[PDB]
């Protein structure tokens, strides 16, 4: 939820697509 | 608490951050064009916001794309050009980064500044317990 | 219920043991056998022919002998909750002072607490039950110099 | 003579109720502004110091009076 | 008994600051592996629980990047001074029961 | 609470009976001779004090040096007298 | 009694944090604009009272909103503008709050200097005999 | 009340049980020696 | 039971002294998993848990010799 | 658990040292024609790897 | 001789911790002489032998240097810093040992 | 082995041919 806190969880991997697939 | 204040001075610098990459972020973003799936680039802001738990630190809810018109540039050569031959160019107000990045700049380093006392005082105020 | 902490029973712990000689031994347990060892050692028309340091030994001996199921009683009723901290000591007083007012009340004698009752303005009552420390102790002593005299 | 009982159970509360406001205070919930915990464990070890010293004071008299010889 | 029952709470809040510093030094020291999540423990939850290894789990991402970083510099140092106040509070408070429990021996 | 309850009061008044009855003891050695050992009957005096140490009808104002003298000079008269006759 | 001073210095502290978190909060939200439902982030200040019960330390009685001029920006690219396209900024001096911040520091140092001497000589007290 | 008063208090009571203590032993010292003298 | 009991808390104190021997023992040689502020702690307490035993020696032996060097 | 954190920042240091050392010589090496066999210069650079026996210090796995 | 042993195993931690320190800063003295070689002892075995005429090891080097230098910076200042907090550390510890014996007969 | 361990034997000479023979 906010910025900061506590997850149980990973955030999904990052990415930045140069072009849309 | 008296602790509260180190959780203040976090947020404010957080948000100072936050402001200072969608700054860095538009800056560079100044003259791109057709991002991904074509859709013209719009600069972004952010809002900020105070916590009433009253007093309270500062947030930023969402980043919110400007209203004001793109820049419609006559250039038909172009795939992205409508019916009209327009390319849309994104708006970036150069001089409005550099306020923006400058004001970020100071208020970061008064924050710092006010957690340096305050640190200062919370380790002076351990000596009494013994 | 509640109790008290660490430091202050540790406080009260050792206010008793430095009182501990007095009030558990001279009025409490031997003062009769020392006192007829006095008499005996007087009968014998030598004074100090054994000496006092014998004499006070074997006086202790014997009376540990004497109230060793009395104080294994105490150190049961004491220990067997506070040593694995099962009640409180404001009550763990009253559970080890109470078998040794009954062994008391035994030796005491009924004229002197009667005696001592009409001094203390204490309620007399037809059956004997707690009968105050003000009264019980002075009692037991007098019976027991009166018993060592005998 | 249970005055002496009830001052030293009531410094023994003062004393507890100081412990278990800073196990409050590092337990990491807001209650507690860091200076009312250190004031309350200074007046705590005040207060147990006054008590030792009135039991060395009343030992030692206990002691003297104990020391005559009739 | 007695004795390690008075002090097992603050002792146990000074281990756990000990190990809550040492996951805040690791995770400010690989600050630019990428890939690499930040880390920290609950610590009201872990310090009930030990009273009553070590639970640790994953903090939530303040800003992407394209490396797959996810550790702000800003709020590590802030939780870095918060937890190392506490821990010297701690020892201070340690250090004066244990100095009362000293002297009520004279 | 931080309070006092007037030790210097009751030490005039908790403690005073105690040099009468002491002075019959040491007036008394027929009734307790040298036999009884010298540490019980320090202790005889103390004995009774939890009877009589506490609040007793006679109190009177602190004693020192002038008052003293007068009546610990007084007050042994009465346990002489009553050990001799005896 | 020399006892009340431990009271006196507290109250002192107490006042002197409040006075610091609220000169603290103001100089993280200078900059902040549109507060919760709407209404623009207002200067906050403290107000310092005696707690007489003679003379006495200090508490705080509330908190107020600094009457000074609040200050506007032309900006009709926002959804917050006004009828003339100004949005509310509120009326922060940095300068003022800096000095807050310092001088609620010194008090605090001097005060819990003052608790270390009074516990001093009351320990000194405590070991007269 | 105060912490000095009650501490001065404390003082002038053990002052007092020393002087009393004191002067009845040296009386009963005294008394003591007329008895066993003849 | 008076020298058992006395026993049993000798062998407390001796036993706590040297858990808090070994482990200082253990960490110096570099040993993982030993904190410097556990030992540090575990050594004023056995440190304190001494002090108590010498105070209620101290207590027993003047009660003792004030109590066998009357005359009877 | 404490003296762990020694070994975790000195971790870090030797490795922003290296990395470090690793822009210099490319900036140094940015226009050079040839090494010393004959084959062209190649940028290089340092690849992080987490230093844990759970989570520690900062550890350079390779070049 | 009890006394002798029972400190011994202190005093000769302390010790060897002096040594240590001696050759971190020699090493650091040295830090600019070519064709100097890094030198350490392993202090645990060393320990070990000593409770059971000093070995020393050469530490292993992290990057090249042309003149033939192969003592770091960071890794032995970070070593020295440890090895003066553990000195003092033992010098605390067989302090308090020393009082708590003395402090007996009283 | 790892930088900043212990090892029995000291390092080789470091040498910098400016061409390989």
């Amino acid at each position: 939820g906010v910025p900061g806190a506590l997850s149980n969880q990973p955030a999904p991997p990052n990415e930045a697509p140069i072009a849309t697939p | 608490a008296l602790l509260n204040i180190f959780d203040i001075a976090g947020s404010a610098l957080a948000a100072q951050s936050k402001r200072l990459n969608v700054a860095a972020s538009n800056l560079a973003n100044a003259d791109s064009v057709t991002g991904p799936d074509g859709q013209p680039y719009r600069a972004k802001q952010v809002v900020f916001q105070v916590d009433a738990a009253a007093t309270g630190g500062v947030k930023v809810a969402s980043v919110i794309e400007s209203q004001a018109p793109e820049k419609l540039v006559y250039e038909p050569g172009n795939p992205l050009a409508d019916a009209n031959g327009y390319v849309k160019m994104p708006n970036v107000d150069v001089v409005g980064e550099m306020v923006n990045t400058m004001s970020a700049s100071r208020s970061y380093q008064a924050n710092i500044e006010v957690l340096n006392t305050v640190k200062s005082m919370m380790l002076k105020t351990l000596t009494l317990g013994q | 219920g509640q109790s008290w902490s660490l430091s202050v029973q540790t406080l009260v712990f050792i206010t008793s043991l430095t009182f501990l000689p007095a009030i558990l031994l001279m009025m409490t347990s031997f003062t009769r056998i020392i006192i007829v060892f006095g008499l005996l050692r007087n009968a014998l028309g030598t004074p100090s022919a054994p000496p006092n340091q014998v004499l006070l030994g074997l006086a202790l001996f014997l009376t540990f002998f004497i109230m060793s199921p009395v104080i294994d009683k105490i150190y049961v009723d004491a220990y067997q909750p506070f040593s694995e901290q099962k009640i409180s000591m404001q009550e763990a007083l009253d559970k080890g002072a109470q078998p040794l007012r009954a062994f008391m009340l035994r030796q005491t004698r009924e004229a002197d607490l009667a005696l001592f009752a009409r001094l203390a303005n204490s309620g007399p009552l037809q059956g004997p039950e707690a009968v105050p420390m003000r009264i019980l102790l002075p009692a037991y002593v007098t019976s027991e110099l009166k018993t060592a005299f005998q | 003579a249970g005055q002496l009982h009830a001052a030293l159970d009531r410094i023994s509360d003062r004393q507890a109720a100081a412990r278990v406001q800073a196990e409050k205070f590092t337990l990491g919930e807001p209650g507690i502004a860091l200076n009312d915990v250190m004031a309350d464990m200074q007046k705590a070890s005040v207060s147990m110091q006054m008590g030792i010293q009135v039991r060395n004071k009343l030992v030692a008299a206990y002691q003297e009076v104990m020391s005559m010889q009739v | 008994d007695r004795l390690d029952a008075a002090l097992r709470f603050q002792q146990e809040a000074l281990n756990l600051r000990a190990q809550r510093q040492e996951i805040l030094a690791a995770n400010i020291a690989n600050a630019d592996t990428p890939g690499y999540q930040a880390r920290d423990i609950d610590f009201a939850s872990e310090l009930k629980k030990v009273m009553v290894a070590v639970d640790l789990l994953y903090r939530v991402p303040d800003q992407p990047s394209l490396d797959g970083n996810t550790v702000d510099m800003d709020r590590e140092r802030t939780q870095f001074a918060d937890n190392s106040l506490k821990y010297q509070m701690g020892l201070t408070v340690l250090g004066s029961q244990l100095k009362g429990m000293m002297n009520v021996l004279q | 609470q931080v309070t006092s309850e007037q030790w210097l009061y009751w030490l005039h008044l908790y403690f005073w009976p105690l040099l009468r009855v002491l002075a019959l003891i040491s007036t008394a050695p027929i009734l307790s001779e040298r036999a009884i050992p010298k540490r019980v009957k320090l202790g005889l005096g103390i004995m009774i004090t939890l009877v009589i140490a506490p609040s007793l009808p006679a109190n009177d104002t602190p004693l020192f040096s002038i008052a003293a003298l007068w009546l610990a000079m007084q007050q042994i008269l009465i346990g002489i007298a009553l050990g001799f006759t005896m």
